[PDB]
């Protein structure tokens, strides 16, 4: 099989220099007419082509960004880097060592696809989130809707779970954001009016590299 | 740079019906070789792309016949005979003829369901985070569809801009409604200078807004 294989920091700070690696199986950077790309997604992006290498070391590269990147190759090894300099919170995302040859034999098209390495471009150090609970307004209606909010974190992930998981439909828990810098959560959780506060409830956040763990209870006003 | 703008950006189909989706160029995407350069990818949740489709309508190994592409020139078509389940996903067209080589923004093949009104829930700061001199309203609009809505923030029947951070989840798998979640996070000291809080959500389920309120003192 023809595997390609991504392999990066996942985590740096703004300024610094990315260094990507692509290892490559079951074919070489050797034939005529063969090529190894980067593309690259933010999460909820579209793609975006970086850098393009081929088999007689001529590189195509995307003009915004030039002056930050440079690709190159080692063919023995079946390798291709890409460096991008100066990186920023903008440059958080996804990056695919992709297949391209410039030959129709070979492959004139991304066939070949890596998994993708995520990097997070970021200044911020760990931190712990703080998980506050939503108790509804100050009844008369068929279902009430709690919340919880986990605010300020970082790295990712936290998991949050209502009642230690014994709690698991009504639940909506919406993609993390960005607010700084650290990531916000939060998550609804809709029951029937009879249920709570009669039978209690409570979010259960943990957020595991700042040995978090906070269960915060909905308290009726 | 070659402009790839795919119509439409989201797609609602039933499992079964035919779907088209058009990628149109800013430029030829001719290559001075002789071959058109315009490839269809399919990006199922959390999967890297796949190719379906290269220069304008060869399929690529083992992509069922079910998937068509077309066109011409400027003017791009990918076509599904009849959609299965598996196919759901977001598709982009791509032209590799110029530099910088570029992607069309993507276009969502949703499955249509009913339309559904939001639930509009709102919070307020809660006093763990009163404590300790910040302060966020949160706004749930669950089960919605179409994803379509508009949501304003009001402080006093006066509209907030800044300030105000979004979520949407993907479409359900089991009921096809979407839902967001928004929150204004103001200062603790900008929240007890004022006193009325609206989250209005304007959906096309209804002609009015749906509002949702609270003022700070009764709480």
């Amino acid at each position: 099989q023809v595997t390609l294989k991504e392999s990066g920091p996942g985590i740096l700070k703004p300024s610094q220099t990315l260094s990507l690696t692509c290892s490559l199986s079951g074919f070489s950077l050797r034939t005529s007419g063969m090529g190894v790309g980067w593309i690259r997604q933010p999460s909820g992006k579209g793609l975006e082509w970086l850098a393009h290498i081929w088999w007689d070391d001529d590189k195509n590269y995307n003009p915004s960004l030039k002056s930050q990147l440079t690709i190159s190759k080692d063919t023995s090894r079946n390798q291709v880097f890409l460096k991008i300099t100066s990186v920023d919170t903008a440059d958080t995302a996804t990056y695919y060592c992709v297949r391209r040859a410039h030959n129709v034999v070979l492959g004139d098209w991304f066939a070949y696809w890596g998994q993708g390495t995520l990097v997070t471009v970021s200044a911020a150090k760990t931190t712990a989130p703080s998980v506050y609970p939503l108790a509804p307004v100050c009844t008369t209606g068929s279902s009430v809707t709690l919340g919880c909010l986990v605010k300020g974190y970082f790295p990712e992930p936290v998991t949050l779970t209502w009642n230690s998981g014994s709690l698991s439909s009504g639940v909506h828990t919406f993609p993390a954001v960005l607010q700084s810098g650290l990531y916000t959560l939060s998550s609804s959780v809709t029951v029937t009016s009879s249920t709570w506060p009669s039978q209690s409830i409570t979010c259960n956040v943990a957020h595991p590299a700042s040995s978090t763990k906070v269960d915060k209870k909905i308290e009726p006003r | 740079d070659v402009l790839m703008t795919q119509t439409p950006l989201s797609l609602p189909v039933s499992l079964g019906d035919q779907a088209s989706i058009s990628c149109r160029s800013s430029q030829s995407i001719v290559h001075s070789n002789g071959n058109t350069y315009l490839e269809w990818y399919l990006q199922k949740p959390g999967q890297s792309p796949k190719l379906l489709i290269y220069k304008v309508s060869n399929r690529f190994s083992g992509v069922p016949d079910r998937f068509s592409g077309s066109g011409s020139g400027t003017d791009f078509t990918l076509k599904i005979s009849r959609v299965e389940a598996e196919d759901l996903g977001v598709y982009y067209c791509f032209q590799g003829s110029h530099v910088p080589l570029t992607f069309g923004a993507g276009t969502k093949l949703e499955l249509k369901r009913a339309d559904a009104a939001p639930t509009v829930s709102i919070f307020p700061p809660s006093s763990e985070q009163l404590t300790s001199g910040g302060a966020s309203v949160v706004c749930f609009l669950n089960n919605f569809y179409p994803k379509d809505i508009n949501v304003k923030w009001k402080i006093d029947g006066s509209e907030r801009q800044n300030g105000v951070l979004n979520s949407w989840t993907d479409q359900d798998s089991k009921d096809s409604t979407y839902s967001m979640s928004s929150t204004l996070t103001l200062t603790k000291d900008e929240y007890e200078r004022h006193n009325s809080y609206t989250c209005e959500a304007t959906h096309k389920t209804s002609t009015s807004p749906i509002v949702k309120s609270f003022n700070r003192n009764e709480c």
